[PDB]
RNA sequence: CGAUGUUGGAUCAGGACACCCAAAUGGUGCAACCGCUAUUAAAGGUUCGUUUGUUCAACGAUUAAAGUCCUACGUGAUCUGAG
């Protein structure tokens, strides 16, 4: 069994026309950053805890912990989504990885989700977003190969913050039978595009770039 | 405010600018040559670059199969796509297709026309523009210029 | 809104007379060195590009005639031939078109 | 005598082509590494601050926006101009230009010598620079003069400072009075008959005119605009870079026309920076390759934690 | 974002937060220059018909990073003279409101847990 | 009267000062805070809602203030048609 390679997302250019030059220091900042701070490997539906410097808290620290929604940006600007409910009350924090703040980042369960996006547990129900404050830490082995929780959800009733039945989201973490019909369906179904699957242009193919981001990341870990 | 805009609007909408961007590459990967409105062949060239890049890709894999299926309307050119057009294509990266502006047609609409072709194929060569020989004045003139710098290094 | 007065001719002169509405002189036009017929720089040669297209069409009639049917795309390579040629040893295993025509000097052959 | 048009490809053969790309391109590079040493062919006399002095300016080039940290928690946003090969063209003395101050030209990031008109080249032969870009004139004070053809780094500015940044805006064409303007439309579906985004009136009955300064759909972005102010955060010494606070008018990898700023709460800042201009083979000791400001959070911190 | 005619849930356990009415408490106004209102912002209330003085305490919208964002529009009632009218608040509250300790002092120290 | 198309509202407002706010002052039966008057100044502002077609008007919550007018009771070849 080999052994495969993560990198993580907001290592990634855009699709836009900037100059490479500010995506090289800007990876090069972030490495920097990433040598104090050590930034743990975590996807989509990963459990994390956050401890961050409150200035007002009674201790320095505060701790958050809660299921990774979203990860969205670019470079040092990479934010990713925690969301938790407390006392029947949902919290959503959006933190920044690179921020200075932040104290340390751990990994209290590794896991993947049927969803590259999680933004539907807000109108799921209660059960799913309520998560242990204080669980103590799954460790995980490698030859896992980071299980994929296969998880249906189910839903509050209509309507929902989106319409997460229309095939511009893509999903398949909900269980749609229990809550739509299959003349709901049919409606859904008329805002399908389906050559854009095919469309081939519209393709971002970052082999090169990938190969360079790691070529440097060695560099600095070697460095 | 059409500001980082890469494809053209084409047909009564993206969906009808697909087929026709699909009926052109049909045409295209069945004849090895065909002309065209500028525009048209325009964007029609990166999707016949990217549609040789899937052919190389391999006659087995299912994802590049799929995109060779839905793009070529005549299923008796996914083997020829699959055995002709990617064999002969191996050593290149991307010179896979020529375009060159023709003269505008002859009816009245006056329409700015190109022609597209896979490169090394069985027709008669387009008059390609030729550069101009060695033998002409300024390109001796540069021709000297280029020994004497060989000499002083 | 209906127009107040009758323009003038002298008004109508200045507006229809206009540099802008003027035709341009074309400064790219030059001779075919091949056929000698004009073309512009930036464009391919009518006389030529017809040249081409008549043969290619003859070509196509020709491979479409070896067809029985509008599916059969050959799975190999293609090669035409004028008459007085033979297939070498690099033609072999394609598919050959056979043209009465003789070799046309342009078309080279490869 | 019908001329026809030409350009530098037409009679060049598929030989001279990388011949002539070539011989350009090394002309080019001994000419820019010619300009390396200012400060031992020929420089002109220095001369000592003054109150009332002014300095001059860079061209540097938009590269992208940026996050960066305070040491007291806030974050920034901050813009990358980069100083490609920035250099001075040309003086024209304070009498003959203004009558106040002297004007210096700056010329930017260079180009092709074969798009480029007869003068320009002319100009850019006798100086001995390749051809720039963007060519802007700064209004200095005449002890802060610089030799033409000097080049300009980066670390003519230094981390906390507060510069002057003019660019052209993103141009958004013929717009629309309610884009241009920022006019109310009408209202949406309660009768109004094609009418949701016109200006309305546009003067008064009595008048039986417009007035001149009527705000009407037309051109809206390609203008040439400043931005005030701005502070500087960190230098990149070895890409030549400026992490300059805010926003920068223009779009990305535009040419910017940098300075210092012009306000009044700034004036007299210039006398803790370099004056005449920044040397690198004066001071025969090498800058840090990044020089950060007094609050800025470092990459490498220890993580700033409250007390 | 908490403006005019906008339904809100009392947090802190009053009568008036409490007792059901076949109204939702709406905001009637909001007390910047802006008719927009975030955290820590003071705006009036109509709770069973009457009119009373809150502070929002969450909302819906985004904000900036490391800012929670709960999943209804909070607030706490106050009175006239900016003290609460509840005894204890059992939702979670930003920590970013201990900043204005001058002001909300009263409002904090009956507050319980912290987000 | 071989047609100068109307109230109100929407959009955009130009102007006057007989100034509502903001600014500099005089007198007070001006101790301070609130106020009452008068002088000078028009670059900039002068809110959101319930009822009513409403201009007005009453009421609710605020604001530094929610000014008076002229402009075909500004503006329907820009809009509405509630009267
Ligand atoms: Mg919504
Ligand atoms: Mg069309
Ligand atoms: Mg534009
Ligand atoms: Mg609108
Ligand atoms: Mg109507
Ligand atoms: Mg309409
Ligand atoms: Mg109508
Ligand atoms: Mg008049
Ligand atoms: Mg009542
Ligand atoms: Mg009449
Ligand atoms: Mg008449
Ligand atoms: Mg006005
Ligand atoms: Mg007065
Ligand atoms: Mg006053
Ligand atoms: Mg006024
Ligand atoms: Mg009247
Ligand atoms: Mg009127
Ligand atoms: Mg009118
Ligand atoms: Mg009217
Ligand atoms: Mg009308
Ligand atoms: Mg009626
Ligand atoms: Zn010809």
């Amino acid at each position: 069994r080999p052994e495969t390679r993560f990198l993580s997302p907001e290592f990634i250019p855009p699709r836009g026309r900037t100059n490479p030059l500010k995506f090289q220091i800007e990876r090069k900042d972030m490495l920097e950053r990433r040598k104090i701070l050590h930034i743990p490997e975590f996807y989509v539906g990963s459990i994390l805890r956050v401890t961050t410097a409150d200035p007002y808290a009674s201790a320095k620290t505060s701790q958050f912990l809660g299921i990774c929604i979203q990860r969205s940006g670019s470079g040092l600007g990479a934010t990713f989504i925690l969301r938790n409910t407390i006392e029947g009350q949902g919290v959503e924090i959006c933190f920044e990885l690179y921020n200075p703040r932040i104290q340390e980042i751990q990994v209290v369960k590794l896991e993947k989700r049927l969803d590259n996006s999680l933004l539907y547990l807000r109108d799921a129900l209660p059960e799913y977003s309520t998560f242990d404050v204080n669980m103590k830490p799954i460790t995980q082995e490698f030859n896992q190969e980071v299980p994929v929780n296969q998880l249906k959800v189910k839903m509050k009733p209509k309507p929902w913050s989106k319409r997460w039945e229309r095939p511009k989201f893509n999903i398949k973490g909900i269980r749609f039978d229990l809550c739509l019909t299959e003349e709901q369906m049919r409606e859904a179904q008329k805002w399908s595009q389906p050559w854009l699957e095919f469309d081939m242009m519209r393709e971002y193919d970052t082999s090169k770039i990938e190969a360079a981001i790691w070529d440097e990341i060695e560099a600095s870990k070697n460095s | 405010i059409s500001h980082g805009r890469v494809f053209r609007r084409l047909g009564l909408g993206p969906e009808s600018r697909i087929h026709l961007l699909q009926n052109l590459l049909t045409g295209l990967v069945r004849h090895e040559r065909i002309e065209a409105s500028w525009a048209r062949v325009d964007e029609l060239r990166g999707y016949a670059e990217k549609l040789i890049d899937y052919g190389k890709l391999g006659d087995t894999n299912e994802r590049a199969m799929r995109m060779a299926d839905f793009w070529l309307t005549e299923k008796d050119l996914i083997p020829k796509l699959f055995q002709v057009l990617a064999p002969r294509f191996q050593g290149q990266n991307g010179g896979y297709t020529r375009m060159l502006q023709i003269p505008n047609r002859n009816e009245q609409d006056r329409a700015k026309m190109a022609v597209i072709e896979y490169k090394g194929n069985c027709l008669p060569p387009l008059p390609l523009p030729r550069r101009d020989s060695n033998l002409t004045l300024l390109n001796q003139l540069l021709q000297g210029l280029r020994q004497d710098q060989e000499a002083s290094s | 809104a209906a127009p107040k007065n009758r323009r003038s001719i002298e008004v109508n002169r200045c507006r229809r007379r206009n540099p802008q509405k003027l035709i341009k002189v074309k400064n790219n036009i030059d001779v075919c060195p091949e056929c000698g017929h004009l073309k512009q720089k930036h464009i391919l040669c009518g006389y030529c590009y017809e040249k081409v297209r008549k043969e290619t069409a003859e070509i196509r009639r020709q491979m479409g005639k070896q067809e029985g049917g509008p599916f059969r795309a050959p799975t190999t390579e293609t090669v035409v031939l004028y008459s007085g040629e033979t297939p070498s040893e690099q033609d072999q295993g394609k598919r050959i078109i056979e043209r009465e025509r003789k070799r046309p000097s342009w078309f080279t052959q490869n | 005598h019908g001329k026809s048009v030409t350009w530098w490809d037409e009679h060049l053969s598929e030989e001279n082509v990388p011949f002539v790309k070539q011989l350009v391109s090394d002309e080019n590079k001994a000419q820019l590494a010619s300009k390396l040493c200012p400060l031992k062919d020929e420089p002109w006399p220095i001369h000592p601050w003054e109150p009332g002095s002014s300095r001059v300016g860079l061209i540097a080039l938009k590269l992208g926006m940026m996050p960066l940290w305070t040491k007291d928690g806030q974050k920034h946003v901050v813009t990358l101009l980069q100083v490609q090969d920035c250099h001075v063209l040309k003086y024209t003395p304070k009498e003959n230009h203004n009558g106040r101050m002297a004007a210096l030209t700056v010329g930017g990031k260079t180009v092709s010598h074969f798009h480029k008109s007869a003068s320009i080249l002319e100009f850019y032969q006798e100086l001995g620079l390749p051809p720039k870009q963007k060519v802007k004139i700064f209004n200095v004070t005449e002890n802060a003069v610089i030799k033409p053809g000097t080049p300009l780094y980066a670390a003519h500015f230094r981390p906390g400072q507060y510069v002057d940044v003019t660019a052209k805006t993103i141009g958004k064409g013929f717009q629309g009075v309610m884009r241009r303007w920022g006019f109310k439309g009408q209202p949406a579906t309660h009768g109004q008959t094609k009418t949701h985004r016109r200006p309305g009136a546009i003067s008064t009955g009595d008048v039986a005119r417009v007035w001149p300064g009527t705000k009407m759909p037309g051109q809206l972005g390609n203008i040439d605009r400043t931005a005030f102010g701005l502070k500087v955060w960190r230098i990149n010494t070895k890409h030549n870079i400026i992490y300059v606070n805010g926003s920068v008018p223009g779009h990305k990898n535009c040419l910017v026309k940098i300075k210092d700023s012009k306000l009044p709460a700034y004036k007299d800042f210039c006398k803790n920076l370099p004056f005449p201009t920044y040397f690198p083979d004066g001071d025969e000791e090498a800058l840090p390759e990044d020089l950060y400001d007094e609050n800025v959070c470092q990459p490498g911190a220890p993580s700033i934690t409250f007390t | 974002a908490i403006q005019k005619m906008t339904r809100v849930r009392v947090v802190d356990n009053s009568a008036l937060g409490t007792t059901p009415y076949h109204r939702p408490p709406r905001c009637i106004h909001v007390y910047n220059k802006t008719g927009v209102g975030k955290v820590g912002d003071r705006i009036l209330l109509a709770i069973r018909g009457q009119k009373k003085k809150a502070l929002i305490v969450g909302h819906r919208m985004p904000g900036p990073r490391m800012t929670p964002r709960f999943d209804s529009n909070n607030v706490v009632l106050l009175e006239d003279n900016g003290n609460p009218v509840g005894t204890r608040i059992k939702t979670p509250i930003p920590s970013s409101l201990r900043q204005r300790e001058g002001e909300f002092s009263k409002v904090l120290a009956i507050a319980q847990n912290f987000v």
